[PDB]
């Protein structure tokens, strides 16, 4: 799935203004018409500053204000294992990881626009896209270009407050003689972030076969197709 | 089901000038055609539709004091030489302060003539060509709060797996994750839509037309 | 059975007003002269926007009144099982299911009108029933037609308050290794509906076996002849 | 039974200066022929009937204070590889202010005169050509409210089924419905009324008159 709202996780980017982001205006790397290979590749711009003029049909919709938004997530789990082999030789291995974050925020602020087909068309038919296509090299990928346009951004204006918190115990005991070792480590980091900057992006996935095939546009939905994909938050 | 509800909030609605002028202003709208519940964004009728004729008309309904909450427990437990315990709770709470309900009723001749436009025509053939039987879906009515509601979730899932190997390994998960987010919305959106299947197969004279509930 | 009126599952219909309803206008699906094949089809109204006209004879009797209407429906049932096959395999499937009803109601006013036998005649003998009537293609239904009139309705002025409450639970369990899981859910749902519109309407079958019989009419009972009809409320 | 009460208040009640002109202004008035008590709303002599002679006469009665209230318990047990437990409970209360009734006595030649009007010689005929002896039933007097009166209203049933099949199966039902209903009306409205049968079979010499008592 229901949520599709993937974070950032750099903070340094400038909030677009409406009128730049009509103007398709990429101040920041983050913005709507921009085309990436993955999430983690934002930086990554295969649009070489050329965005296609939004025609009369497109529309940023409305500035969706969210208010008061304070969520938190603990993430613990704990494994273990022993393995016994015979003399007699135990080990026992035990590993416990706990991530507790606490975000709170004042305000947020959400644009979006609906890409169309002949849109979408005439942004693959550029030079600089068609370049990228042909870098690729490969028989399994026979024309399957695996491309992801930011469709949606939410801005926080106001900063928030966030607090993390990592605990790692790591207990390794063997008994032949015997040695036991226990690392315990806690980790903590409380920071206020302040001032107006991009909070997170909503992309759509554009994947094509082949020539033969046509190529096909949804919405990413759960977690991306990159490896260890941060799931979306809301 | 009457009504199925959205989970998103990035829909801003439609103002009443444009609803039934045939060019909506806003993502979702009477009018539109959608492949399915999942392709929602996919708007084929992106260009627009035929005006509402005269005798098409809206009826609309208020509701004040409007709230909904809901939970879900699922305990899924299996007990062997492995143990399994997938616990899930979940709890969603609305709480609405003014909500507007519009509703039409479609026709025969309505229908048919909206099939015969340029982008309908173009994913009819498509599907044709593609299935042997279309279907589509037709969004008929659309809720829409007024200010925005109070949301509270409450998420909280634990996976248990305790596997033992009989040298006699034991391995043992235990993962817990909990959610708990709050949002104040301030602004409106559309909350639940209604679906109309449009389907036909088998070379039939003509199209038929159903309702679909949860 | 004794109670003959038929609540409505929609609430956006506009209040028909006298005169409109003296003249017979079709403001509204439900209203007073239209024919439907059954309740749960009000939308397909069988008449083309053409009323017959009521003769002196036909009266609209008065606007009876009803204050302060509470009523308070809780229906609650539990099914349980029990299937063991030898080896020995034991299945235990409960399923409990309650409905809870609260609705508060500050005025409702009731219209009625009472058909006569040369007026059904008259309605009965238009092109559009006798092209309905000529729809119908089977053996069993040689002239059999079943037609449903609205001869009274009774209109909620002043909205009213609603809650519905439902629990369901369901508990499935194996015992050979065994597995059971439960599925416990609890939807609410309160409101305060607000505005006129009409609340339910009373209709009279019109049925008639072939053109060798005559054609009869009643006011239905109990429950509608469709499948699950929902059981009349006051 | 004296008098038959009727569960219904859709019935508004003719007015004093139409209740003997021939020609009532109400669903239900002294001078009507329904086929059945069932059949209430079927009147014959729609059109209407002649005016009262003379020597008829309407004879009123007044009440204050008037209030009914009865119960009803239905406790069906079976005891057995099965056992069934029906249990009925049902409370109705009426609270009224004021009632008045109205009652008149038939003639032979007036009921004879009746018998000649045109939709009632036709419903006659068509009774003999079916049926072989005709039966109908007049109202006679009407009992009318003053103001409506308070209604409370409370059933519960509850239906237990139990069965024991011996792979020994058991199939458990435990069904339970409440319904409350509270009112207050606010008008006038027929409360009971008084029918006489009249019926003529074996070919008769004159039909004959009776009373119907519940």
């Amino acid at each position: 799935m229901d949520k599709c709202w993937f974070t950032l996780d750099n903070a340094h980017y400038p909030p677009p203004s409406l009128d730049s982001m009509r103007s398709g205006h990429p101040i920041s790397p983050a913005s709507l018409g921009h085309l990436i290979p993955s999430l983690a590749h934002l930086d990554q711009i295969i649009n070489a500053k050329a965005i296609e003029p939004f025609p009369a049909t497109m529309d940023i919709h409305g500035p969706t204000i969210i208010e008061d938004f304070k969520w938190d997530h603990s993430h613990e789990y704990s494994l273990s294992l022993g393995g016994k082999v015979p003399l007699n030789v135990g080990l026992g291995g035990a590993f416990s990881r706990s991530v507790a974050n606490y975000w709170e925020f004042d305000r947020l602020e959400r644009y979006i626009m609906q890409p169309t087909r002949s849109y979408v068309q005439k942004c693959i038919e550029r030079d600089e896209v068609k370049r990228w296509i042909a870098k690729n090299k490969s028989m399994m990928m026979m024309g399957r270009w695996e491309v992801y346009m930011i469709t949606g951004i939410i801005v926080a204006r106001g900063g928030g407050r966030k607090k993390k918190e990592k605990t790692t115990g790591k207990e390794f005991s063997v008994e032949v003689p015997g040695g036991k070792r226990n690392t315990a480590r806690q980790k903590t980091w409380g920071t206020s972030q302040t001032g107006d900057f991009v909070w997170a992006v909503r992309l759509a996935k554009i994947t094509k076969s082949g020539l033969h095939s046509d190529w096909k546009m949804e919405t990413v939905f759960g977690k991306t197709s990159s490896f260890r994909g941060q799931k979306a938050i809301f | 089901e009457e009504w199925f509800p959205l989970k998103q909030t990035h829909y801003p609605p439609p103002t009443i000038p444009s609803m039934k002028t045939g060019h909506p202003t806003g993502p979702i709208s009477i009018g539109h055609i959608i492949p399915d519940l999942r392709h929602l964004d996919n708007v084929i009728n992106c260009k627009g539709f035929e005006p509402f004729p005269p005798n098409m008309d809206v009826f609309t309904a208020h509701y004040e004091q409007c709230h909904f909450g809901d939970h879900l427990n699922s305990e899924f437990v299996v007990q062997a030489s492995a143990g399994l315990h997938h616990t899930n709770i979940t709890s969603d709470r609305w709480e609405y302060d003014s909500v507007v309900e519009y509703a039409v009723y479609p026709t025969r001749q309505y229908i048919d003539r909206l099939l015969e436009s340029k982008e309908v025509r173009q994913y009819i053939q498509k599907s044709k060509k593609l299935l042997g039987g279309w279907c589509v879906y037709m969004v008929t009515g659309i809720m829409v709060a007024r200010g925005g509601g109070r949301n509270v979730t409450s998420e909280e899932k634990g996976a248990g797996v305790s596997g033992n190997v009989g040298f006699a390994p034991e391995v043992g998960w235990d993962t817990k994750t909990k959610t708990k987010v709050n949002a104040h919305h301030t602004t409106d959106f559309v909350c639940a839509i209604r679906l109309v299947k449009i389907a036909k197969s088998g070379l039939r004279s003509s199209w038929t037309m159903k309702k679909v509930t949860r």
